[PDB]
Formats: structure tokens, C-alpha cells, sequence
RNA sequence: AUCCGUAACUUCGGGAUAAGGAUUGGCUCUAAGGGUCGGGUACGAUCAACUUAGAACUGGUACGGACAAGGGGAAUCUGACU
RNA sequence: AGAAUUUGGACAAACUUGGUCAUUUAGAGGAACUAAAAGUCGUAACAAGGUUUCCGUAGGUGAACCUGCGGAAGGAUCAUU
RNA sequence: ACCCACUCGGCACCUUACGAGAAAUCAAAGUCUUUGGGUUCUGGGGGGAGUAUGGUCGCAAGGCUGAAACUUAAAGGAAUUG
RNA sequence: GCGGUAAUUCCAGCUCCAAUAGCGUAUAUUAAAGUUGUUGCAGUUAAAAAGCUCGUAGUUGAACUUUGGGCCCGGUUGGCCGGUCGGAUUUCCAACGGGGCCUUUCCUUCUGGCUAACCUUGAGCUUGGCGAACCAGGACUUUUACUUUGAAAAAAUUAGAGUGUUCAAAGCAGGCGUAUUGCUCGAAUAUAUUAGCAUGGAAUAAUAGAAUAGGACG
RNA sequence: UAUCUGGUUGAUCCUGCCAGUAGUCAUAUGCUUGUCUCAAAGAUUAAGCCAUGCAUGUCUAAGUAUAAGCAAUUUAUACAGUGAAACUGCGAAUGGCUCAUUAAAUCAGUUAUCGUUUAUUUGAUAGUUCCUUUACUACAUGGUAUAACUGUGGUAAUUCUAGAGCUAAUACAUGCUUAAAAUCUCGACCCUUUGGAAGAGAUGUAUUUAUUAGAUAAAAAAUCAAUGUCUUCGGACUCUUUGAUGAUUCAUAAUAACUUUUCGAAUCGCAUGGCCUUGUGCUGGCGAUGGUUCAUUCAAAUUUCUGCCCUAUCAACUUUCGAUGGUAGGAUAGUGGCCUACCAUGGUUUCAACGGGUAACGGGGAAUAAGGGUUCGAUUCCGGAGAGGGAGCCUGAGAAACGGCUACC
């Protein structure tokens, strides 16, 4: 007897296995980004389908409603914090529509790559 | 079964405590005593886990048995007394002085006092009774048996007590217009002035209660508590003076000093 | 109610520590014990003047009501100083979003101060056991 | 071992309930005393939080109350004369609350004597003053009297006295004597 | 003799006292079951029945104490039955 | 004060004997179903399937099936002012 | 008794499909993913199977109620050209 | 479905593909399944309308009773102005929701006090109207369903706010100074059916009332 | 993240299933396996059986210590450091394990106890007890065992124990000492009529019974039955005492007695001080332990309302000897057919009773879910039940206890 610990899993797998279109995308993605797995793409897709439920959950509640008010500028801010949503986008549609790569380009792997560094995602 | 239950597990004990769901499988289960178990800071959560004077139960048990701290007066060496609400907790020592009373979230606070106002508590009267040999006497919130009142002293009044003699100083009557707490419930910790009460003669007497601010709200008679008149009170009050802004506003004082 | 020859059992029938002393005499009948059992349920005539006892009774006797107020209507009055109501109530099943009809029946002891009939509308209050299935006493009739 | 449950005898509906909860001790019962008259013999039980009860056997005096004149006395127990939840109990002379029995009747007559000055059945300044200062105050009863006779006064037993191992009572008077009176009478 | 309990099958009427079990004495009591008279234009008095049920107590656990008084069950052949 | 022993009573384990319910299970032989198999006998239905099919019921026949009574069109007739 | 016009209530019929439908076809089989007028009954792949068993009705014939094991990838509807 | 002497399907080699420190198989269950159908199935022919009518547990059940118009008060949004340096006021056109009053409208009151807001008016802030706006206690008092609000519904779990576990799962921590003596923000919030409790509304749907007047007022 | 695809045909559209597809704090198994954090784990079948070893004991300044134990006090000649053993007191009824039983039962939420017990805490709270109570008494304090211990032994053996000799208590077990005053009774005697008395006894708390008070929305008059407190005896009359609940025969108080008679300190440590008529004189502090009642807390027991899966190839069930109810009694901590006597004939049921099944402990919750829902929930928290099966019971506040006894299997 103690306390359990919490636990979750952070991905899920896609319902269609072999979905050409899916497996190119997620390749071109694994190729610009250096990527081992598929898993990192779910992964980013499981985040983004929470944010993307919340973002629906509010906007189908009133404006000037306080939860909405509370918990969506929590958001935004919570997304430009690191980036993935820019200063210009903060009015709940755009955190909707926002992307993947939105959030795969804010990886430090890929942010190195850009402040030099190193030359190469892999690298 | 089969007798008292002497263990708590965690997860069971309340949750205003801010106990850990980890650093163990048991809390401290409050010893019998004049408080309710639900409503108890006790001692060892108050040493250890609020002013952060202790790191252990050893280290509490330390200081409470070469007797550096008193609970209204008396020492109390127990690592398990339950201290409860206006509970008064003297520690010579550092020659501090704290009055148990509630945060408006909900959880006790460290409101520390003076000495000539630690040397007084609030009581809520529960009953009058007659005893024997026909002595009248007050019980209030705290198993205090108090002979020859006032006879005007009624249920649901606030009494002071003088914490040396069990004695009577003076007493409040529950009537509209009167500052309470509220002690217990989804309200604890708010303070409002009360404008009128709802009788319902069968059970559950209600209560409505406004803020300064003119938010109103609800509750039953068994969890208020008169503290004085609008404006001054009989005590000192903690930060907060029972609100209860909103989250919004929480965040936006939290961002105005930060 | 009936009446019903009110010394009819084995053991005198009398409210306990109500001494009519011998010695002095006067009018009232009998030193007749009642109480108001509050809750604003009216005392009535036939239990303030009556002869009955009824240890049972809420006015006459020594039990309480305290607990639930409840209200139903009488489909029995074959026992004697008891009778069973139907409380008929509305079930909601939240897959269908849609109620049913329930029923309890109810026994609730009944003393002579009312006169009750089926399909007479009464409304009752938790007593203490008075059996092994009757924990509430009738209060007030709201029909004839 | 006797169980003051109810999770044994069926619902009102007439259903066998299953055997839920062997039998546990805070319903417990116990034997009756069925309390004889002579030679007091009392035993002690100890029920629950301590709280010693005091089991009577064999029991022989009893305080014995006189109400219209507001007194109460010990006397010997003759025996039973009538019981109403069984016969078998007179019979047997055992005694329990709600018992008609019979009493000496001698501490009464004498407090009269002593109270009031007349008699019952057929000298100092201060004592004529009492007498007669407790005037019309003694011409109780015509039953009573009678029974004083024989000094044989029916009373009731008021107490458990297989629960706290007294026979104490009331001696009987009015409306309540005429009816026990019509009951042992008949015949 | 009283109480309990009674299957297959069946022409639904039976089978059936199915099967199979308990009790029964003596004594002292208790309860219930009735008739005839009575009331200005609820009851009281009186008289007499063997019927049932029950409780104590009692005995070398005996008691339909002699007499009296069915053995039963599962199946077949055969004739319906009296 | 008080042990052994002991009267009666309630609580009552356990055993025996019956009864009852349920679940598994054997069984000569009998009667079906399913499949397999290039088996035997025929050819009942699908066309007007060579007597139009089918329903209910009853009888009969190696087997499909046949026949009688009534019904249906799912008929081979939407049709004779 | 006929004719004309009208009307209520019936048995039906012709034409069209706004609509419906898998289609054959339908003034209801329409007003149904723009899904809710009220209400009863029945079905959930094909066989085994309306079988076995138990009840209940019936003189009987039989009726009503009514499984399981096991087996199977198709059975089936309406239309199309041969 | 492949395999019967040219196997893209078997046994292997090569190459390739999918997930990847994980992948496969079995069983069960959820979705897919509008193949259980309240939302939301089907019933002429595909499985399925009882042979037909009557009828008791149930389900369902025509319309009707205060509408309309006015006068005020003060809230939330807006809107020039920004009279502040992308924050706000107040006098403003309008909308949105509340309360009160009058239109035949008692929209329960009996005894009393604060008499309240008071014809109370003392010279421009004073000596004296009507009971709830503060309480007491009472006469009583049609019954439900429904819905709003609130309390209540243990904690953990769930959703979710903040925050360094180096990220994350997590956890409820922690952060800031001259770090010599210390200061300080927190540990929220929401959901939690049905039953019961109180509360406002009073449409919708039931229920009752004065008809051989033993009816209401007084 | 509201998605469908293959298979009936020569081909088409359907109905319809089969197959595929994704997930599972759902198990198992196969192959493979380098690192960090976290972490379940003999539930499923056998609530089947268990070798061995551990899991409940415990002390301070402050109940009892001549250990023939260790020390050294050196303040000690009664003890007065530490301290095994044993007595006493508390605890062992918590915890932990499991899910066999159990289908209005458990349980959930919501109620109640004006229907009761409650060790412990916490706060208040006994001047009343020398019994012919003027020698009857120890009250600067009374008595008896007994353990551990010494020694003699029994048995193969057990946490077995006998006989003999000591010795203690907060053990057992008795038993005193503290006001005054008022009120009631009896009442000698004085004696009067207006009638008064000395003296004796009782008066705590607890138990049992009977009785009484525990009240009241408002205002005045008539006379008497007797005058009532004081009289300017016309009659001035007031003062008069009454708490709480929605509600009580409540709290409480008062009379009469009752009890085999409860409690009311023969206890302990530390400090040792003040007043004198300097006696081992009188007073006196901080605590510990114990104790009656009340309240409080930790609980417990019972209890109101509503709510649980499948089954009609279970439609009638309950009631002999308890089913439903009434009166009375017994029993209980208390209510109550909980049990008994007498009496009545009730109670449940197509709104699914009763019976059967569950591979059923219940919930909080879990998985999967556009929405609605389906399935699961032995299992970290709450409640319940059980300790191989049954039953019974001692001790205690509390157990129908099982790491406690008794019996049967
Ligand atoms: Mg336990
Ligand atoms: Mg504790
Ligand atoms: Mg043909
Ligand atoms: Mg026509
Ligand atoms: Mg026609
Ligand atoms: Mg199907
Ligand atoms: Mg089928
Ligand atoms: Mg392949
Ligand atoms: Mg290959
Ligand atoms: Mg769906
Ligand atoms: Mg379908
Ligand atoms: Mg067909
Ligand atoms: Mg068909
Ligand atoms: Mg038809
Ligand atoms: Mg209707
Ligand atoms: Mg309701
Ligand atoms: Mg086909
Ligand atoms: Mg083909
Ligand atoms: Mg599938
Ligand atoms: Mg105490
Ligand atoms: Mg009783
Ligand atoms: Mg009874
Ligand atoms: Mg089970
Ligand atoms: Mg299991
Ligand atoms: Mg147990
Ligand atoms: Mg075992
Ligand atoms: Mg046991
Ligand atoms: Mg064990």
C-alpha cells in the first residue's frame, strides 16, 4: 500500500497501417527534421489533438465566458512562450489551425541547426 | 472493525493538510480531543510541514517534549493534539505566537499575533444546559464547559475566553449585521457580514452572507461563526480578509507583483 | 378508528405517570396527557379529548417524529391501528432520457385521533422502529 | 449464542435472507431470570461498556408506593395474583413488571395510624394537633380499606427486577384497582 | 388414534392408510366452545354439557401397556372393474 | 471463599437415516442431423421441368413423392360492354 | 327511373413522380441523416430447427411456448445480357 | 485464394517494405456496428405485421381561463470623446437582459415594536405620517412533475492553472537578494449522474375547487 | 482524432454476415533486447495443503526491586545510580492478507438516535461517609496472601508444572479524619387559645420506583372558605421563580423511601520554601497517576429515502414451530416478533414478488468512446465479510477475536 504513481502514454498510433500518402508525408517529415521514429510524429499528433480538443471545447462556450477566458489566454500563452504560435496569432482559430511543423521546428535539434552550429539536423 | 481505528492512510486524511500522495502510506491520525478529525491542523503537520522548524517526526517530537511549545495555554507534549480553528499555539521560543484561522482556499495559515492578543480565543457556543445541582453551562467548539454565563448567552453566539482562567470576558450575539467566518464547507475562509438567516424549522437552518465586495452567498448555520461587528472585528484578521478573488484576479495581482 | 372499547386488553390501558389522585376530585375526565409534535401538524380534537391511548400515537404517546416528511395514499386499513399508502414516484434511465413509473409501499402506523379510508391522501413522519416494518407515523389526513 | 438480530426471521415480503454475518455480541440476548418470590439471591451481569445489571432470583421485599398520599414503603411479597401476558407466570408466582401482587400492608397501616390518628379496618398535644390539621384527608377509599382487613394490598410491580433487581411498585388505586378487581373476581 | 409428510403414473375421479416419521400414561391446572329468564313507549341472575387444545409435575423412557389391530416398495403377464 | 460433580433450560456443532434440487456421467438397442465419398435406386423441383408450383390438413406409397378437400399466385391469364 | 352540377362515405381504377425505394414498383411503401404525430407485435447470416426437452391446452390428430451441441461463407432479394 | 514440371502466395537466396528495443501469435473486450438502433435499424418481395375483433397492467391523449398598453429606476454591452501616455471615464444617441408601479389586477396576513422611505418644514438638515426594508411569534395555509441558482456530493483518478523533474511521464514543488542576517509567490479551478435539501420562475403536462350550494366575504 | 476495405454474380445494385483494421494500467506465450526514470507482480484454476524462520509487545523523574546482578554513591542506616526477572497497568479488537459467502443483502449518496453504548483524549465537576454516629476508631494511615526468588521434584516431550519457605503495590481488601447556616420531620415541656417550645434525627453523589414543578396572548370587578406576609389588622399587596428544542414524560430541581450498596484519593516524583507558643509543630509549590457525573472527541450499533446483472422452460410467495400487525412482558446498551403469552389475519406481487443463476463483494473508479453508449472494476482509497469448515465463549471500553480459548468434522 503507498500512493500509485501517475502515469500516461504521450502517442497514438494512427488507425490506417499502410496509408501511402501518411507514410510519405511522415518520411518527408522524419528526413527534414532528423527523426529515428514515427513515434516522435505521433507524439507531436497526440499534443496537438489535446490542444486542438481544448481549442474546440472553448470556442463552443460564449466569449466573456471565464473559463474560456482563463484557460484559452493560458494557452496562447502557453504557445507563444515556446514559439509554436505566433504574437500575431492570438485569437484560438490559429492555435486550431496551427500545424506539425509548428511545433517539430521549435525542437532544439533542429533550432541548432539554425543557429549554426552544427550544419545538419543530424549532425 | 472490532474497535477504533488507530491508523490513517494517505489519500484519506483531508486534504487542506497539503500532505505528500508520496513520502509515505500512513498521516498522522489526530489524537481524541477537543477538535473534529477532519477539522485538525495537528502539530506535527503545523511544525513540519508550515513553518518548516522540523524535518522529521523525531525532530517534532523533540521539540514538543522539552515543552518549548503550548496550545491555549497548556503545553501539550503530544505529537498528534489535535489543534483546531482560533486554536492559540505559543512558542517561547522565538517568542512567537500564532492563532489557527483559516485561508480563504480553504487550509489554515500562518497568522502570527501578539501576546496580549494571544492571550484570548473565540468560542462558538453549541449548547446551553443545565447541569447538576442546577449550575448552567456553555459548550463551545473547542469541548470547553464553561459555568455560570450571562443568561443571554444562547446558541450560536461568539464568546472570548481568556486562556489563562476558562473565564467569560464578553460575548457576541448572532443577529444580522454581524461579521462571521465561515468554518467549514465550500465558503471556508470567507468573512461577510451577515444580513439575515432562513429559518426552516425541521432542519438545517441557512444563512446568507455578503463581502465588502456585495458577493453574496449561502450556508448553514453549523458553519459560522460571529467575530464581531462590520468593521472592527474581535481578532486579527489574516491576509486575504476572506475575499476570495477570482482565479482571474489571482493571476492578474500574481502578474502585477512578480 | 371506531372507537373500538377502549379497555379491551388483558393490561389496563393508561399514559404512563398520569395520576389522577382519588383523593381530590374535579371535572376533567381523566388527567389527558398530549403534545404539540410540532412541525405545524395541528393537535387534533379527537386526540385531545379522546379516551384512547395509543403508547404509539404522536400526540398521546411516547414517540417523535423526526426525519423525513412523507406523503402518500392508504390502499390498506386491514390491521389494526396500521396501514399501507402507495408512494407512487418517476424513475429517470438516462440511456433513454425518459422516466418510468415505481412504487414502494409504505406500512405507517395510524393513530384513532384520524379516521382514514382508502384512497385517502395522508402525509406521514419518521418515528422510531415501531415494528419490524413501520418507522413512520401518520400526521395528517389531506382527504375524505 | 440468542441473537437480537434481524437477518434471521424472513423479510416482509416472505424472502429466506441468506446467512450474512456470523453472530456478533453487540446483539446479543440472554436468558431470563424468571424472578421467584423468598430468600433474595441476585446476580450480577456485565453487560456492555461495563455497566453492571443486576439479575434478580428469588427476590422477597420490595419499595412499594402509595400515591394519594404520596409515600412509599418496604414490604414482603405474598405472591402473585394475576399476570396479563400470561397465567403461567401466577402460577408460578414469578414476578416481572406489570405483576399484580399482594402485600403486608402493616408499614401502611401504621404510618396511617401515626399520619392521620383514626385507625385502619374495625395522645400528645403535638399529635392531636397534626391529626386534626390532617383532617379530611382520611377517608381515603372503600376497596382500600377493605383490603386493610385483610392486610393483603394488591399493587403493581413498576420495575425490571431481572434488570436492575428491585421489585418496587405502586399500590393499586381507582379505575386501575376496579379493573383488576373485575378481572380476578370473575368466575 | 393425533400431527407431519406423501412419488411415479392417471380415464384427473384416483393412486393414498402411498412411501416414510413423531407423539400417546397418571396427576394438578388453564383456555375455548352453551341453554332459560330478565329490561321506559352494555349487562345481570340462574341451570347444565362432554369435546378440543395447551402447560406444569411425575415415573427404572413406561404409556393404542391386556384385548383389539395394514407389512411395504419397484416391475412384468393376464382379466377392465363390482 | 470455593474446585470436582450435577438438575433443568436456551445456543447448538457434528453424525446417521430418509426426502428434495441441481450438475456431471454409463448404457443393449432405437431414432435424427451433419459431413465425406465419382457408391445403389430412381428423377421430385428450376421451362407449361414434361400431371403448373405452393399453403393447411388427412390418408397412402421403396424413395423422392401421389392422391382427396379447401385456399394462394410467389402463374403459364393484369384482357370479351 | 334517368340527365347535369355538387357533396359525405366506401370498393377500386388511369396518368405522373414533387417525393420514396436496392429495384420490381408505391397517392402510399411519400411528408425519413433537413433523421421524433401516438401506439402494439415481430426479426438480427444460413442450416441444425419450429427439431429435442419441460410445461400447458386438446379424446386424439396435434396446437401454443421453445433451446443447445454441431456445421457453414456464403444462403437470399430485385433486376441485366446471354 | 496459391500449389497438378515456366508458383509474383510453399522451402530458400537476393532485394524491398512496415513498426522498431520492440514486434508477432492466442483468448477476451471496445470502436468499427445505424450488424441492438433513445439519439439511430428493419419488417410487400431480402429475417420479420399475431388469422380477426374485443379487452385488463401500461403508453399516449382536442381547444379554452392575464393578453395588451403605459410610466419610472438602475445594471451589461457597446459609441464619438481618448479630455490618460497600445490603458479609461463619464453627459450621448441603440441593443441586451432585471426590478417596481398604473391600467377593474390582494401580488395571504393577525397581534407588536425600528415606525420606514415619514402630511412629518424649525428660518434653507428640524419637536410629531402607513409594521418588515430589521426581527418576533401566530391564522392559516391544493398537490406534484419541470427548470434556474446554491449548498452537498472524501481523497486519489479525470480535465485543467502555475512551475525545471536537464525534456517528458511525473511531482507539488519552488523563486529572489548585498546569499554576510534573510524575503516571498503557491499547493488553484472545473466536472461529479439519479435520490434527498433550500431557492427563483411559473410556460409546458397533470391535480383540486362554489351545483339536490352543509359555497365566500363580514 | 464523426474515415472503412476484401469475399455470394458471367457482370450490376442490395440485404446480410464472415474476414480484415485500430486500441486495451487485459492476461498468456514466442522471438529479440543496449541505456535513464517509474513500477505492477500466486487474483483468475485450488477461501487447496503447508517444513522452517520472523511478524506484539511495552517504562518514566514520577506503581512494586534486599537480583544472593553490574556499579559507584560516599548526600545518606530504611531506600534513594543503572537494572534482568516477575507482579501491576496499558496494548494485542489497530494494522496487514484475501474476496469464499453475499443480489434490497453489501454498498453509494442522503437522513435520524426525542432509540442507545463509548476505554481513551479535552474541559468542567463531590467540605455532607466516625453509624446509639459522649471511647465505637489507626488517620502522622489498617490487614492478608502471592508472584518473581531459595531449595526439593515429576515427566520422552510442550511458552507443562506440583509440594515446601519468604516478600511488596496505584494488586486484593477494608476503612477515618473538614465548614457553617437554612429547610424538613418527630417532638419533650409551657399550655394556651394569637397558642409556642428546648432537644433528637435526616438532608452529598450513584441505583430503583412512585409523585410534583418544569408556567405564561391580554384588561378589570363580586363577595365569601381561612384573616396570609405588616398593620394607622380599614386592609396598602405589590414582591412573587421558571431555561432549551420544530416537538418531549427534555435538562434540572423537589418530596417519599429503596440498594445484596457505587463514588467521594490509606498512591507517586521534584522542589523544599513561609509562620511561630523550637515541636520532627502549623502551613505550603510545580507535576504524575487514579476517580463519580456531565459535555467533547475517536468511534460503535441501529436507522430514513432512492438506486444493482441475467432468467417466466421461476407466477404466485409468506404464514406448521413468526409470516403482517396489536396489548403486555422478557431480553438488550438501547428501538423493534429480537423472543414469549394472548389476539387478530394480515404482508409482497406483471411498476416482476418468490425462486433459480452469476465464470457476482459493493463503490470511488478503468478501457474504449464525435455525441449517445458498451464492457470491466479480485487489485494501492472507503465500506463489508472471513481466518480449514461450522458453532459456542472468556477477558475487556471494544472481539462472537482465531499469530485468543472450548467442542465436532
Ligand atoms: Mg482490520
Ligand atoms: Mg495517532
Ligand atoms: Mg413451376
Ligand atoms: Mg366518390
Ligand atoms: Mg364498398
Ligand atoms: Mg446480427
Ligand atoms: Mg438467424
Ligand atoms: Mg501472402
Ligand atoms: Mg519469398
Ligand atoms: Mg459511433
Ligand atoms: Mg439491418
Ligand atoms: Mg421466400
Ligand atoms: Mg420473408
Ligand atoms: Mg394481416
Ligand atoms: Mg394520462
Ligand atoms: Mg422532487
Ligand atoms: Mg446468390
Ligand atoms: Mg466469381
Ligand atoms: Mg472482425
Ligand atoms: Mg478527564
Ligand atoms: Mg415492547
Ligand atoms: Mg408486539
Ligand atoms: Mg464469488
Ligand atoms: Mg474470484
Ligand atoms: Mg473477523
Ligand atoms: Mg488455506
Ligand atoms: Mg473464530
Ligand atoms: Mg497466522
Amino acid at each position: 500500500p503507498r500512493a500509485p504513481r501517475t502515469y500516461s502514454k504521450t502517442y497514438s498510433t494512427p488507425k490506417r497501417p499502410y496509408e501511402s500518402s501518411r507514410l510519405d508525408a511522415e518520411l518527408k517529415l522524419a528526413g527534414e527534421f532528423g527523426l529515428k521514429n514515427k513515434k516522435e510524429i505521433y507524439r507531436i499528433s497526440f499534443q496537438l489533438s489535446k490542444i486542438r480538443r481544448a481549442a474546440r471545447d472553448l470556442l463552443t462556450r460564449d466569449e466573456k465566458d471565464p473559463k474560456r477566458l482563463f484557460e484559452g489566454n493560458a494557452l496562447i500563452r502557453r504557445l507563444v512562450r515556446v514559439g509554436v504560435l505566433s504574437e500575431d496569432k492570438k485569437k484560438l482559430d490559429y492555435v486550431l489551425a496551427l500545424k506539425v511543423e509548428d511545433f517539430l521546428e521549435r525542437r532544439l535539434q533542429t533550432q541548432v541547426y539554425k543557429l549554426g552550429l552544427a550544419k545538419s539536423v543530424h549532425h | 472493525a472490532r474497535g477504533p481505528k488507530k491508523h490513517l492512510k494517505r489519500l484519506a486524511a483531508p486534504h487542506h493538510w497539503l500532505l505528500d500522495k508520496l513520502s509515505g502510506c500512513y498521516a498522522p491520525r489526530p489524537s481524541a480531543g477537543p477538535h473534529k478529525l477532519r477539522e485538525s491542523l495537528p502539530l506535527i503537520v503545523f511544525l513540519r510541514n508550515r513553518l518548516k522548524y522540523a524535518l522529521n517526526g523525531r525532530e517534532v517530537k523533540a521539540i514538543l517534549m522539552q515543552r518549548h511549545v503550548k496550545v491555549d495555554g497548556k503545553v501539550r507534549t503530544d505529537t498528534t493534539y489535535p489543534a483546531g480553528f482560533m486554536d492559540v499555539i505559543t512558542l517561547d521560543a522565538t517568542n512567537e505566537n500564532f492563532r489557527l484561522v483559516y485561508d480563504v482556499k480553504g487550509r489554515f495559515a500562518v497568522h502570527r499575533i501578539t501576546d496580549e492578543e494571544a492571550s484570548y480565543k473565540l468560542g462558538k457556543v453549541k449548547k446551553v444546559q443545565l447541569g447538576k445541582k442546577g449550575v448552567p453551562y456553555v459548550v463551545t467548539h473547542d469541548g470547553r464547559t464553561i459555568r455560570y454565563p450571562d443568561p443571554n448567552i444562547k446558541v450560536n453566539d461568539t464568546v472570548k475566553i481568556d486562556l489563562a482562567s476558562g473565564k467569560i470576558t464578553d460575548f457576541i450575539k448572532f443577529d444580522a449585521g454581524k461579521l462571521v467566518y465561515v468554518t467549514g464547507g465550500r465558503n471556508l475562509g470567507r468573512i461577510g457580514t451577515i444580513v439575515h438567516k432562513e429559518r426552516h424549522d425541521g432542519g438545517f437552518d441557512l444563512v446568507h452572507i455578503k463581502d465588502s465586495l456585495d458577493n453574496t452567498f449561502v450556508t448553514r448555520l453549523n458553519n459560522v461563526f460571529v467575530i464581531g461587528e462590520q468593521g472592527k472585528p474581535y481578532i486579527s484578521l489574516p491576509k486575504g480578509k476572506g475575499i476570495k478573488l477570482s482565479i482571474a484576479e489571482e493571476r492578474d495581482r500574481r502578474r502585477a507583483q512578480q | 378508528s371506531t372507537e373500538l372499547t377502549v379497555q379491551s386488553e388483558r393490561a389496563f390501558q393508561k399514559q404512563p405517570h398520569i395520576f389522577n389522585n382519588p383523593k381530590v376530585k374535579t371535572s376533567k375526565r381523566t388527567k389527558r396527557w398530549y403534545k404539540n409534535a410540532g412541525l405545524g401538524f395541528k393537535t387534533p380534537k379527537t386526540a385531545i379529548e379522546g379516551s384512547y391511548i395509543d403508547k404509539k400515537c404522536p400526540f398521546t404517546g411516547l414517540v417523535s417524529i423526526r426525519g423525513k416528511i412523507l406523503t402518500g395514499t392508504v390502499v390498506s386499513t386491514k390491521m389494526h391501528r396500521t396501514i399501507v399508502i402507495r408512494r407512487a414516484y418517476l424513475h429517470y434511465i438516462p440511456k433513454y432520457n425518459r422516466y418510468e413509473k415505481r412504487h414502494k409501499n409504505v406500512p405507517v402506523h395510524v393513530s384513532p385521533a384520524f379516521r382514514v379510508q382508502v384512497g385517502d391522501i395522508v402525509t406521514v413522519g419518521q418515528c422510531r422502529p415501531i415494528s419490524k416494518t413501520v418507522r413512520f407515523n401518520v400526521v395528517k389526513v389531506s382527504a375524505a | 449464542g440468542i441473537s437480537r438480530d434481524s437477518r434471521h426471521k424472513r423479510s416482509a415480503t416472505g424472502a429466506k435472507r441468506a446467512q450474512f454475518r456470523k453472530k456478533r455480541k453487540f446483539e446479543l440476548g440472554r436468558q431470563p431470570a424468571n424472578t421467584k418470590i423468598g430468600a433474595k439471591r441476585i446476580h450480577s451481569v456485565r453487560t456492555r461498556g461495563g455497566n453492571k445489571k443486576y439479575r434478580a432470583l428469588r427476590i422477597e421485599t420490595g419499595n412499594f408506593s402509595w400515591a394519594s398520599e404520596g409515600i412509599s414503603k418496604k414490604t414482603r411479597i405474598a405472591g402473585v395474583v394475576y399476570h396479563p401476558s400470561n397465567n403461567e407466570l401466577v402460577r408460578t408466582n414469578t414476578l416481572t413488571k406489570a405483576a399484580i401482587v399482594q402485600i403486608d400492608a402493616t408499614p401502611f397501616r401504621q404510618w396511617f395510624e401515626a399520619h392521620y390518628g383514626q385507625t385502619l379496618g374495625k395522645k400528645s398535644k403535638n399529635a392531636e394537633r397534626k391529626w386534626a390539621a390532617r383532617a379530611a384527608s382520611a377517608k381515603i377509599e372503600s376497596s382500600v380499606e377493605s383490603q386493610f382487613s385483610a392486610g393483603r394490598l394488591y399493587a403493581c410491580i413498576s420495575s425490571r427486577p431481572g434488570q436492575s433487581g428491585r421489585c418496587d411498585g405502586y399500590i393499586l388505586e381507582g379505575e386501575e384497582l376496579a379493573f383488576y378487581l373485575r378481572r380476578l373476581t370473575a368466575k
